[PDB]
């Protein structure tokens, strides 16, 4: 079978950046070793080791929706992966409110409404399962109290 | 965070709470009484439960 790639975004302190991306352009199989990536599993915590240097990574949620689109021609592109999280190295902490480019900034407050919200019914399946497992429920909408 | 109008509690600004009746091992009879400080969980559960009364 074939399974769809998983492309993310990698964003590193700028001397370190500088550092792998001069290892990138120049093409030899040293970057390999220099530069690695360990995910915990947390699943939103990470280590990447550029020349052996330990830096703290979080694995963030993009407000935006990002696809890599490849060309052989530069006339049409063809859709190759839907990015949404990216790396960055140095729940609502891995929520990332900017966007990528530079007009887009501040994005999930000012250029989206909070449409996203409404957790809630995961809470709501918990309280179902525990009337289940309960004997005799009782419930009032409340006031001050 | 950008200003934004605030919602009360609801229109009605009323929290929900449920008494919970179970048995413990060996023998015994706690109650549990837990206040939804929510109105998004909250309002889902009250649908829900409005959804149970009416499969009947």
């Amino acid at each position: 079978p074939h399974e769809l790639e998983s492309q993310f975004i990698l964003r590193l302190p700028p001397e370190y950046a500088s550092t792998v991306r001069r290892a990138v352009q120049s093409g030899h199989v040293n970057l390999k070793d220099r530069l690695t990536i360990e995910l915990h599993p947390d699943g939103r915590h990470g280590i990447v080791r550029v020349d052996r240097v330990p830096l703290a990574s979080k694995l963030v949620d993009l407000p935006c929706v990002m696809e890599s689109l490849k060309t052989i021609d530069k006339k049409t592109f063809y859709k190759t992966a839907d990015i949404c999280q990216m790396l960055v190295s140095t729940e609502k902490k891995f929520i990332w409110n900017h966007g990528i480019t530079l007009p887009l900034k501040n994005v999930r407050k000012r250029r989206f409404r909070k449409t996203a919200k409404k957790d809630v019914e995961k809470e709501v399946k918990r309280l179902l399962s525990t009337d289940a497992e309960a004997v005799s429920t009782r419930w009032e909408i409340i006031a001050e109290d | 965070t950008a200003s934004v109008t605030s919602l009360n509690s609801s229109a009605t600004g009323r929290c929900l709470k449920i008494y919970r009746t179970f048995r413990d091992e060996e023998g015994k009879e706690y109650v549990r009484c837990e206040t939804v400080r929510k109105p998004a969980v909250i309002d889902a559960y009250v649908r829900i439960r409005t959804t149970k009364d009416e499969e009947f």
